[PDB]
């Protein structure tokens, strides 16, 4: 009973870690993609200029 | 892509004015050599300086 209940908070600790670590690489791609967005917008906008 | 609309459609309309009062008032000051350019194709249908 000891060992399971140091072993239960030891993995909520570790999946609490490794999520924030997931959901900090998809904040990550998430400013990568609206960084490719906004290029191709500016480039169909001088495309349309043009 | 609206903005790189607007701007375009009204930078057209703006020059397609524009070019119309360039065609309006240049369109007759070039008559003054359209006779001397009959004269000289009439010469050449003839083979006469006439």
């Amino acid at each position: 009973l000891a060992e399971a209940s140091q072993a239960h908070t030891k993995a909520l600790e570790d999946a609490k870690s490794e999520a924030h670590r997931v959901v900090e690489e998809a904040r990550t791609d998430a400013e990568r993609i609206a960084e490719q967005l906004e290029a191709q917008a500016d480039v169909e906008a001088e495309r349309i200029k043009m | 892509r609206v903005r790189a609309e607007q701007q375009v459609a009204s930078t057209l309309q703006t020059a397609h004015e524009q070019l119309k009062r360039e065609r309006d008032a240049v369109e007759l000051d070039l008559r003054a050599h359209v006779g001397t350019m009959s004269a000289t194709l009439a010469s050449r249908i003839l083979g006469v300086d006439l």
